[PDB]
């Protein structure tokens, strides 16, 4: 049932781990066995729950496992039986993007079933109003399909249907599963604080801001900023993979070095203004027009 | 070294 699902997903990540035996986060060779190990722990703890019904622990696992399988098939399809170094290598980018997604699915699973043991009914968000929004709208649930989440979020922060809502969905759905967990919502509301202007912060900082990069790794940021070494004060920003919920700002320093920093942890709008004023964050993605 | 000090 659930146990059969969990056995299948374990063996599937072991296959991928063996197919990856040919580093620096996010690393598939690290994430796959850690995710497998956590799933072994989930399997044993459920053979013993939180409140059942829609969006409880069982629902989360069903959705999570069906997504993990889809993503594992994508990875499997890029790997030979037992070139990454060509410029513009499609294989390198697809693997990098998939490693990002496994990094997020590993973090989400660890947040909600640490040691195998479900805590989605007790989970507390980092920002208080976001916490209160979730629990007053979704109760003890830990996950929602996008459409229901969109509808619920709209009681407070409505998003224009169509292109904008899909852009929002892409930003929030870190695991690319079509569902929003309490964890994902935690991550989003930390990144785009403060709460009273949530979606306007998002519009300004992500949709309309040339410095915003989605689904880039640390090494992809170092590589992109190569183009800007002669432009001190060029910068971009993206979600940290190792510190989920925090921004990683990549910038070109005074000496043409490419540095990356985590500004723990005020609204990004304030970090940006303060860098602008001081002369560190002047040219988003190397371009003239700082928003 | 990976992530460096916030240059504020
Ligand atoms: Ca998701």
């Amino acid at each position: 049932e659930e146990a059969r699902a969990l056995g299948r997903a374990v063996r599937m990540l072991q296959r991928l781990e063996e197919q990856c035996v040919d580093v620096s986060p996010p690393s598939l060779r690290d994430l796959l066995p850690r995710t497998a190990q956590l799933l072994r722990e989930v399997a044993h703890s459920r053979r013993a729950g939180g409140p059942g019904g829609p969006g409880g622990s069982g629902d989360f696992l069903l959705i999570y496992l069906a997504n993990l399988e889809a993503k594992s098939r994508q990875v499997a399809a890029l790997l030979p039986p037992r070139e990454l170094f060509r410029a513009g290598s499609r294989l390198r980018r697809q693997l990098a993007k998939l490693a990002i997604i496994f990094s997020h699915m590993h973090a989400e699973l660890h947040a909600l079933f640490p040691g195998g043991k479900y805590c989605g009914h007790m989970y507390q968000l980092t920002k208080a109003p976001a916490h209160t929004f979730w629990r007053e709208s979704c109760g003890a649930r830990c996950v929602l399909p996008w459409a229901e989440f969109e509808s619920l979020l709209g009681t407070c922060h409505p998003v224009e249907p169509g292109c904008t809502a899909l852009a929002l969905r892409t930003t929030i759905d870190l695991t690319c599963s079509g569902h929003v967990s309490i964890f994902e919502f935690d991550v989003f509301t930390r990144l785009f604080q403060p709460w009273p202007t949530l979606l306007k912060n998002w519009q300004l900082l992500a949709v309309n801001h040339p410095g915003y990069m989605a689904f880039l790794t640390y090494d992809e940021v170092q590589e992109r900023l190569q183009a800007c070494r002669d432009k001190p004060g060029s910068y971009i920003f993206r979600l940290s993979c190792t510190r989920l919920g925090q921004w990683a700002i990549g910038y070109v320093s005074s000496d043409g070095s490419i540095l990356q920093t985590i500004p723990a942890n005020k609204p990004l709008s304030q970090v940006l203004l303060e860098g602008q004023k001081d002369g560190f964050y002047l040219y988003p993605d190397g371009k003239t027009h700082n928003p | 070294q990976r992530y460096s000090s916030d240059p504020t």
